[PDB]
């Protein structure tokens, strides 16, 4: 019955807990999405061509 | 001038414009610079075996030639290092990159460079002097205990034109130029040698001094001489190390190399924690035996390459310090791991099986490699006498002799210290089998012990033979009891078990016992064997009497004797004198001939 | 008395039941949040193609780069309709680079006959004459591409550090 | 930084040969090169190039060939080899052999990409040991204690109950608590029960926050039974090496692994080597093993335990011979034991812990454990040639001392060795149930234990 007792305990708890990191994620995302975007957007929009350096001539 | 990528499969890859290559010419391939050696030549096409990991090499790919074979660096910098078996620093891949790792593609210098040493040319030289390979152009003082002679490369020769004053230098200054038909070469104090290549010699000698090890049943019944060949039974359960760690904390071998054939990963890291905590006295100072060593070390999953060449670096690194005039030793810790390299390159070369599955040439190669043993006159002009030792150990799957590396093993080398796991049981240390093991070298000593220890053969040849007879003893003992024996065979089993357990056995954690030296351990037999004579002498003597005298009667009379004899192995070097510990043993001497007296 | 040593683990199995669902539902967010910054990410490349100033930059350099992967020839580009324009210019800019970087000559088409569909949100495709090599250059092949590697980058970033790296090796 | 130019992707099939589909054409291709292949009606395969020469590009296809044509099929190349994405999410997740999870949960958000080959620990850095990892099993702890950083196979045989062992290890593994530690547990060439079973008592028996679970069916093909061992190994990489985290890999069957690698090497063509496995097989295995032990300046250490079926129950077939060449130890499971139902039927005697000796002593554990095993092992010989002793001369002709070691032997079967399948002793209650047994001799016998360690722990 200890261990027994423990269960809606630890339920509510676990939700508590995800509760509370989906929200450090949301928040984390919404700090940081915006640099994070604009650094991969740069990335993809700065094309850099090159030939493969195998190539003898 | 570098030839490209052609294609790849598994470890081997197909190079093109490889015209100017030669077969087991070194090669760089891939732009992250993995090793490789050439193992076919198909006109202006190679076939590169590489070492390491192959993924991610690409067609197209740079093929660095390097303008050599497979190679070690020699010179200062050596003593202390780490190498692994084709001589890449992991002391310093450690130090250099920051990680746990030998990253893929090293391309680390294996004698550093910009570490500058104190080098004295040697001042009787001048320009104009002639020159040859092996002479000593000048010493590096790297270490105190060791000066490293530097010499000219043995394939070069010539007049000097050029030889740096005294002062600090490192690998990337010309310490020497020379000439010859009209050609300068310019050299550095390092080396280059090829690693399958023998290094030459003037004259190889007949080994004739014992290599001391500092433990009575190696030293006394199974002596291996300076430059012999030797086998160890390396196996978990009879303590292999007790020989290895004392043969370099000890012997009288003035540099030492070890060589990691392809050890577990654990038990190889055991060895090089272990080693730089181990010290020997010199000059009255204790010092680290990092001073006197270098180890090459590879664990199992090291390239193939690496542990089929680790022995062949060791030779190559030991064969460099014999030619500097120096008594080298080297371990091999198991040969046969050495040659399940060999199985695996012949392996991917698609080469037959021959003996159990290894190469046609397992026991050429292992006979090449131990001809690279022996005392040797070197090369050059200051005719200084060196030696290499190679004790190389092998692993016969649950003892069993018939095992190719291990039979090809005991065919060539000269003597076997048979270590056995009964005996470790017991806690016989040093638990070699005396029944089992052997040494060819008997005769090659002969003339060093008639000079220092003239007596000694006898007391060798009467030991083996008192030790022998307890053995067939037993039998009979078995058979019908310890009371059913004679009186002679009854005091040649208490003797030779005071021989076993006194003078065989050895406790090398205690100060009387952790080195023992030569002296001492002629005198200790000694006494067994003279009182063996004595005691023998009064029960034949008695033969037919009234009164007859047995083992019993000297325990009761003189037990005072074999006491003091059993105690003979607690005499210290350090806190006695020689002629003390002589004295003490000459007394025994004296007491045990009155207490014979008092019975015959 | 086994079994009331037991009844800690039955509760630590009540704790995992629970605990090793919930961080799922964290890991799924997680995913979610990413997959959602690369939306986004594929919401503002359509905003940018709609510039034609730096869409010329971009297709300039996604077929410059497809040529220089493809060196042959002869070679095909293939392209949305409305933006075919815009690509002739880019193939016109690229073809003496191709030639200054790949010391050979080549010919190079755009196939007005087979344009690709018109919901990528743009950039290129490029074939060999044979039709038989191509390489995929539309902006939401290189933030699939650049967003995949770069994750380790993204994660750091974006919900911070783990204090638990104190090695990199 | 990164790979950023774009994929190629090649309609170039010029044949097909058994599991191989060979690429025509190619530029510049990368020997072990990931390329995606996609079948004429859409469906996605992966593969890798198992050779290149010139312009030819041999891929092996992860699935079989079935449905390639030399026309309609396309062939997606990375430009890269394989890389893991890793991170310490891995940890409480359940994945096929090629690394992607089958949880129901998301894909890994990467901490940081490895290549799965890895790369040589620096010998230098390896460091030795020297503390004991507690599996649970008493037949383990109390007799051949595994030392953190330890190799130490379990060598079994067909239908021994070694995966119910190996599972046993997996829920009960830690530290010896006189938090920080998480099992990687590989397994291949399983069958789809025994992949229900691992994961099902894994995830029911409260184990799976501490322990990533990698599962290759006996059904998945061949290539990705080679690529889990590197894939886990690469995992408890950077479990133990980057996070600081102790780490024990548990791989379940090292000879589905042997017999994978005899498939790739016919793949290539290469002549079969000894028993008909490779000749680099040696190298291989120490590729797998060898990463492993504890380093310079990280707390982090990989313990491996190698599950390995001896085929027709021999000790000299390549498979053990070989993996008992590399590692320190081994763990026989015995057809003798499992047949009386003592479970886990763990032989003690032909069972060796090398490093036994550092794993355990005072502080690391009690100082009594290194007396007590060399006890205990010393009475179950004895035991076992008195019960032979016994058989020959019938029960009045034994002597009061065998009559001792024959009660022993009974008792330490059905105490010491058996033990359940969830019944989680501490080293202490190992030893505790050493002790209970050894009491049973009269303190005299007990030779190999000291004097000291007797009148300190014979007592009750």
């Amino acid at each position: 019955a200890a261990a027994l007792g423990s269960h809606g305990s630890c339920s509510s708890e676990v939700e508590k807990e995800t509760q509370e990191k989906m929200t450090i994620l949301q928040n984390y995302f919404e700090q940081n999405r915006d640099e994070v975007l604009d650094n991969l957007l740069a990335f993809v929009c700065d094309i850099r061509p090159e030939i493969h350096e195998n190539y003898r001539i | 001038t570098f030839g490209y990528v052609h294609g790849v499969s598994g470890p081997v890859v197909t190079a093109c414009d490889m015209a100017g290559a030669a077969m087991y010419e070194l090669v760089r391939v891939g732009h992250s610079e993995l090793v490789g050696e050439i193992i076919r030549l198909e006109g202006d096409m190679a076939t590169i075996q590489v070492y390491e990991e192959t993924s991610g090499v690409s067609v197209g790919d740079p093929v660095l030639r390097t303008g050599k074979p497979l190679s070690v660096e020699l010179g200062p910098g050596i003593m202390g290092a780490i190498f692994d078996g084709i001589q890449r620093p992991l002391s310093d891949i450690s130090s250099q990159t920051q990680s746990i790792y030998i990253p893929r593609g090293v391309n680390v210098s294996a004698l550093s460079r910009d570490i500058k040493w104190e080098f004295i040319p040697s001042k009787n030289l001048r320009v104009g002097s002639h020159i040859t390979g092996g002479d000593i152009y000048g010493i590096v003082n790297e270490n105190s205990l060791i000066k490293h002679k530097i010499m000219l490369p043995p394939r070069s020769r010539g007049s000097v034109t050029y030889i740096a004053p005294p002062g600090n230098y490192d690998a990337s200054d010309v310490v020497l130029e020379l000439e010859f038909e009209g050609v300068k070469e310019k050299l550095s104090m390092v080396q280059v040698w090829p690693v399958r290549q023998v290094r030459p010699v003037t004259e190889k000698l007949p080994a004739n001094h014992p290599l001391l090890t500092g433990q009575r049943v190696l030293d006394a019944l199974f002596p291996c001489v300076q430059g012999g060949t030797t086998a160890i039974p390396g196996a978990f359960g009879c303590g292999k190390t007790v020989i290895s760690q004392s043969l370099s904390k000890y012997s009288n071998s003035d540099v030492i190399i070890y060589v990691g054939c392809g050890e577990r990963g654990n038990e190889m890291s055991e060895v090089l924690r272990d080693f730089p905590e181990l010290t020997m006295e010199v000059d009255g100072k204790v010092e680290s035996i990092m001073k006197r060593t270098a180890l090459v070390a590879n664990t199992s999953n090291m390239p193939v390459a690496a542990r089929e060449a680790s022995i062949y670096t060791g030779i190559t690194l030991s064969e460099y310090f014999r030619d500097m005039g120096y008594h080298v030793s080297m371990m091999a810790d198991s040969t046969s791991r050495w040659a399940e390299a060999l199985r695996e390159i012949s392996g991917r070369l698609a080469e037959m099986p021959a003996d159990s599955g290894y190469p046609a040439y397992l026991g050429a190669r292992l006979a090449s490699f131990y001809e690279r043993a022996g005392r040797v006159k070197c090369l050059g002009n200051p005719e200084r006498e060196g030696s290499v030792s190679i004790v190389g150990a092998v692993s016969p799957p649950g003892g069993d002799f018939s095992d190719p590396v291990t039979s090809a093993t005991l065919g060539i080398v000269q003597v076997f210290w048979g270590l056995d796991k009964k005996l470790a049981q017991r806690k016989h240390f040093p638990s070699v089998n005396w029944l089992i093991s052997y040494s060819k070298y008997m005769r090659a000593l002969d003339e060093y012990y008639d000079k220092h220890f003239t007596e000694f053969v006898p007391l060798r040849t009467k030991a083996k033979e008192i030790l022998q007879e307890e053995e067939d003893l037993a039998e009979i003992v078995q058979l019908v009891g310890k009371a059913s024996l004679a009186e002679t065979d009854k005091i040649t089993l208490e003797v030779a078990k005071l021989i076993k357990d006194d003078f065989l056995q050895q406790n090398g954690y205690t100060p009387y016992d952790r080195f023992c030296p030569f002296y001492k351990t002629v005198g200790m037999l000694s006494n067994m064997i003279s009182f063996y004579d004595m005691a023998r002498r009064a029960v034949e003597t008695t033969a037919q009497s009234d009164n007859k005298i047995t083992w019993s009667i000297i325990r009761e009379h003189m037990g005072e004797i074999l006491y003091k004899l059993s105690s003979m192995k607690f005499k210290d070097p350090v806190k006695d004198g020689e002629a003390k510990i002589k004295a003490d043993y000459a007394q025994l001497l004296e007491d045990m001939q009155n207490a014979f007296r008092s019975l015959e | 008395e086994k079994k009331e040593k037991q009844i800690e683990q039955q509760k630590k199995i009540q704790m995992s039941n629970l605990m090793n669902q919930a961080r799922l539902k964290v890991l799924r967010a997680r995913d979610d949040l990413i997959t959602d910054l690369l939306n986004e990410a594929k919401q503002r490349l359509s905003k940018v193609v709609k510039d034609t100033t730096r869409y010329q930059v971009l297709l300039d350099g996604l077929v410059l780069q497809g040529l220089y992967q493809l060196l042959e020839p002869r070679m095909i580009v293939r392209c949305r309709k409305q933006d075919f324009p815009l690509v002739k210019a880019a193939v016109q800019k690229a073809i003496p680079m191709y030639k200054i970087a790949t010391k050979k000559d080549v010919d190079v088409q755009i196939d007005l006959e087979a344009y690709l569909p018109e919901d990528i949100a743009g950039g290129v495709e490029i074939y060999n004459g044979d039709r038989k090599i191509k390489v995929s250059n539309t902006l939401e092949s290189r933030l699939d591409l650049i967003a995949q590697q770069m994750m380790p980058e993204v994660r750091g970033a974006l919900f911070g550090a783990n204090a638990n790296r104190k090695f990199l090796d | 930084n990164y790979l950023s130019q774009p994929r190629l992707t090649y309609k170039t099939v010029s044949g097909v040969n058994g599991p191989l589909v060979i690429l025509d054409h190619v530029k510049f291709p990368r020997y072990a090169e990931i390329v995606h292949l996609t079948l004429p009606d859409g469906t996605k395969r992966s593969g890798q190039v198992l050779e290149v020469s010139g312009s030819k590009a041999v891929v092996q296809v992860f699935e079989g060939t079935s449905g390639i044509d030399a026309k309609k099929t396309s062939c997606e190349f990375t430009g890269d080899i394989l890389r893991t994405p890793v991170s310490e999410d891995m940890l409480g997740r359940v994945f096929n052999g090629s690394g992607k999870p089958i949880d129901r949960g998301p894909v890994v958000l990467a901490e940081d990409f490895l290549d799965i080959m890895g790369q040589p620990i620096n010998p230098q850095c390896r460091i030795y040991p020297e503390e004991m990892i507690q599996t649970g099993i008493s037949a383990i702890d109390g007799m051949n204690s595994i030392a953190r950083g330890q190799k130490i196979p379990i060598f079994s045989a067909a239908g021994l109950p070694h995966n119910e062992i190996a599972a046993q290890i997996c829920r009960q593994a830690g530290l010896v608590k006189k938090e920080n530690f998480a099992i990687v547990f590989a397994a291949m060439g399983v069958n789809m029960e025994t992949a229900r079973f691992f994961k099902s008592d894994f995830e029911e028996n409260g184990s799976m926050d501490n322990v990533c679970l990698f599962l290759n069916l006996a059904n998945d093909p061949t290539i990705e039974r080679i690529i889990t061992p590197r894939l886990a190994l690469t995992t408890a990489e950077f479990l133990a090496y980057q996070c600081e985290k102790h780490v024990l890999v548990i791989l379940t069957d090292m000879s589905s692994y042997a017999e994978a690698l005899r498939e790739v090497s016919a793949a290539r063509e290469e002549v079969p080597g000894r028993r008909g496995f490779p000749g680099y097989m040696y190298t291989d295995l120490a590729t797998i093993y060898e990463r492993a032990g504890r380093v310079e300046g990280r707390n982090g250490s990989i313990t491996q335990i190698p599950i390995l079926t001896m085929p027709n129950d021999d000790i000299t077939h390549p498979i053990p011979d070989l993996t008992g060449y590399i590692t320190e130890g081994q763990i026989y499971v015995d057809r003798q034991l499992h047949n009386r139902q003592i479970y886990p039927p763990i032989n003690v005697l032909p069972s060796l812990s090398r490093l036994m000796k550092s794993a355990i002593g005072e502080g690391m554990t009690r100082k009594d454990h290194a007396d007590v095993s060399n006890q205990l092992y010393a009475c179950y010989a004895i035991g076992k040639d008195v019960q032979a002793m016994k058989a020959v001369v019938g029960e009045e002709a034994l002597t009061s001392d065998d009559l001792l070691y024959l009660e022993f032997l009974q008792k330490f079967e059905k105490n010491f060795i058996t033990q359940g399948p969830y019944e989680n002793r501490t080293v202490y209650e190992t030893l505790d149930i050493g002790w209970q047994l050894l009491r049973i001799f009269p303190k005299e016998m007990l030779k190999r234990i000291p004097q000291s360690t007797l009148s300190e722990f014979y007592p009750r």
